[PDB]
């Protein structure tokens, strides 16, 4: 359909956080996502936040752009491959096991 | 532990001065309080825990330590109660102020009962290279949280703790809008004197100046909270006090002041106490603040120095070997600049304590160098 | 490149001022020294190139880098043809210092070379975070390297170059075996002063203080290189005045002098260079020393601390902002503690080339932090 | 035979080195070896060199002890086999492909 993808949403980074602002990425598309790099600032009323890769891959696609303000909780962010052969895939916009 | 893994993934929400005077000034709402802290600090316990469950299994076993981790655990459950415990009953909010000052109290030992950890598992496993930064780098962390517990329950305590007639009631919790700092370096300096003569006989004078380049003739003033500042001060003159009197207890020369330089700029206020206590050679320098090669639990100095770093501010020293030493503590002049500096839980600090050793980066030489004579 | 990945996998091997100077002063034997350095030199270029071809590729495709490149193959290569040809003919020991000669002229330009490197990389890709400490990583270790290189040529060529009347006669190549530190610090000082009053038609006096801890009354002097002390010296008094004379150019007082106390403990030499010229707030400082934040190439501060450290010294900043500035040189007392402290290329060195961005550690307010009144 | 396993030589670190002394071990025997860790300390009359770990494994066996002096250059210093299951067997002191 697509190939096997996981997408990374953004969670709640501090318990009293609503939204966030995306205010950079850390990873450009094609890059290698090792489990514990740094993905993104997230910016709060609270705090700037290094947001963390979670799962290993490769980027595949960013669907939140630097910049975006007040972002909600649950928003997909970005979207994470398994392979690079299947990167190409996805510049058009349950085998995960 | 899937509550501490759950809130040590969490980021600590960092406050500046300013905050905290705006908030007891012009806000002072309980429900306001109560509701951050309820999160803020199980968030930074958590955070904390995980990094004491990092420590190497040796350091890990230490009765100390347990006991630590058992008081933090006992805190963090006691705290995990008001999750769902709604401010609009001013019943919890009672109770939440009693389980602050419980665990306050709980917490009154921590200092000291972590350096019987340490110092424990250094004489009965000895003194090794990487991870003695290794514990550096945990007690910096560990110490910095622990004086922010403690400075984010007093200003709690202090303004809802409806105290009758309140010690200094000018301050904002703990925060003295107007501090005097002259008058916090004299109060740390006679209260040095005091224990030095005590011991000695004999202590050096105190002489002050100031320099306020926002304006000449006007007393040096800073929003800040006394008793860090008064924390650091006293180390610092203790050490200068101890260094003169030392080197001149067997000198037909007089003893030298102690100076004091405080300057204010449109960004630092700095205070310079300099002795002619001899100095100590460079090498010597950085270990003064490695907590583990530490008459008058030798943490002072690397404490003093988390106090200043703790809103942005430093601690340092320079000295010349053969005459004297230079300390400096730098705190931000705007209190709007004055942000809780605090440890993160993350991959970053996971990383730190999962560092095996690696090759100098730098060449070395041999123990034993080739003789270049012969 | 299979050459220099061989030899970038040797470690060099530091050598101390004890040594160059037993060496020069006891032995001055040319063989020894050839089938030291033919090994020696391709060793350290090696190290270097290895780090180099690390740097990322929007900064290794500049054509000063390209060319900074070229010039150390072309050392590498003209070096390794001595690997095979006996010090017993006296004929390869001639053209041996003669490929010294080339390759030191070849190198004169290294330095503002690779700074038109940086320089181009910047103003064509713009300044970030991580990537600016790496290439301050990297240029630490390859212009102490090109110290280094520098040194160990002199050395054999002002050993052996037979020069017939040589300037300094006392001296052991370029070591100063009863180096005179107010001398050095004279000569820098007036140096400074005459480029300061042609362009500000004023500076400041120097005022020198010692105090020989070994020896109270008597001068004091080190085993060291002049130059290198004289470099530093005045890049600090060139700071120091500009400061000074820029305060003062609108003010009705008189302008404050230049200060030096130089000392001498059992370990330290050090050096304080006092000013009164208003200071800089800390946040200013760390960047001093950063290479691309920078009337009167700004690469003198961090290349001078780079001397320093290079025969295990230092060199410090401390102000205070609103009132001046204390810069202090550290040296090694004694020429046995004074090793090369050199680049070495392994894993170590590798990793901080390969970091990837990390979250920090400790925590960062928000730009716009909650407003705590509201 | 024995399980598959490698011999860690010591190499010339130096170009001029001959032999040298084993410092101290940076490693223990049934600790995982990554490529670039550091091994050993080596220690000549020129230099103190950290010796890191060239291929991946487990540490099996010290064939060296710390404080040996004068080494020469070749001379076995440990044994380095590719599974945990395998130091056992070496506890007793070319399938590896
Ligand atoms: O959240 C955010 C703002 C917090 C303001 C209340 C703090 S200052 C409570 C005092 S402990
Ligand atoms: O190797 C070792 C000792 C080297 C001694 C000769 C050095 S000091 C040559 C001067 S460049
Ligand atoms: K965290
Ligand atoms: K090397």
């Amino acid at each position: 359909s697509y190939p096997p993808h996981m997408q990374v949403l953004l969670p709640a980074l501090s318990p009293t956080m609503t939204m966030g602002t995306v205010q950079r990425w850390e990873k450009k598309v094609g890059e290698k996502l090792s489990e514990g790099d740094l993905l993104a600032e997230i910016e709060t009323d609270k705090a700037t936040i290094g947001f963390e890769v979670q799962e290993e891959g490769y980027l595949a696609k960013i669907l939140v752009p630097e910049g975006t303000r007040d972002v909600p909780l649950g928003t997909p962010l970005c979207i994470i491959v398994e392979k690079e052969a299947d990167i190409s895939a996805f510049a058009d916009y349950t085998d995960l096991k | 532990p899937k509550q501490i893994e759950r809130y040590s993934r969490f980021s600590p929400s960092p406050l500046s001065i300013k905050q905290f005077l705006d908030f007891g000034r012009d806000n002072a709402c309980e429900k306001t309080s109560y509701m951050f802290l309820r999160k803020e600090l199980p968030v930074r316990l958590a955070n904390t825990m995980r990094e004491v469950n990092l420590l190497p299994d040796n350091l890990l076993n230490r009765p100390s330590v347990g006991l630590v981790q058992s008081w933090y655990m006992q805190s963090f459950l006691e705290l995990l109660e008001y999750e769902n415990k709604s401010p609009e009953d001013p019943q919890v909010l009672d109770n939440f102020l009693q389980v602050l000052i419980k665990v306050r109290n709980r917490h009154n030992d921590v200092v000291p009962t972590m350096a019987q950890g340490v110092i424990e598992y250094k004489e009965k496993f000895g003194f090794d290279p990487f991870i003695s930064t290794n514990i550096q780098y945990f007690l910096d962390r560990f110490y910095t949280n622990r004086i922010s517990f403690r400075m984010l329950i007093n200003q709690h305590t202090l303004l809802f703790g409806g105290d009758t007639n309140p010690v200094h009631p000018k301050h904002i919790g703990s925060i003295d809008p107007t501090c005097n700092v002259a008058d916090v370096v004299k109060d740390a300096y006679e209260t040095a004197k005091m224990l030095c003569e005590q011991y000695y006989l004999v202590a050096p004078e105190l002489e002050v100046e100031e320099f306020n380049a926002k304006a000449p003739d006007k007393p040096i003033q800073v929003v800040y909270v006394p008793s860090h500042l008064f924390h650091m001060l006293f180390e610092l003159f203790k050490n200068s006090m101890r260094a003169t009197v030392e080197l001149y207890e067997d000198r037909k020369e007089g003893y030298p002041a102690v100076k004091t330089l405080v300057t204010l700029g449109k960004e630092d206020l700095s205070i310079k106490i300099s002795d002619l206590g001899g100095g100590v050679p460079l090498r010597k320098i950085d270990r003064l603040f490695n907590y583990m090669y530490s008459p008058l639990f030798g943490y002072g100095l690397p404490i003093s120095r988390l106090y200043a770093r703790y809103f942005q501010g430093d601690l340092k020293l320079y000295s010349m070997e053969g005459v004297g030493t230079d300390a400096v503590i730098y705190l931000k002049a705007l209190s709007s600049e004055s942000f809780e500096r605090l440890p993160v839980f993350n991959k970053s600090a996971w990383r730190h304590y999962k560092t095996t050793p690696e090759a100098d980066d730098w060449s070395n030489p041999s123990s034993e160098p080739r003789d270049a004579s012969k």
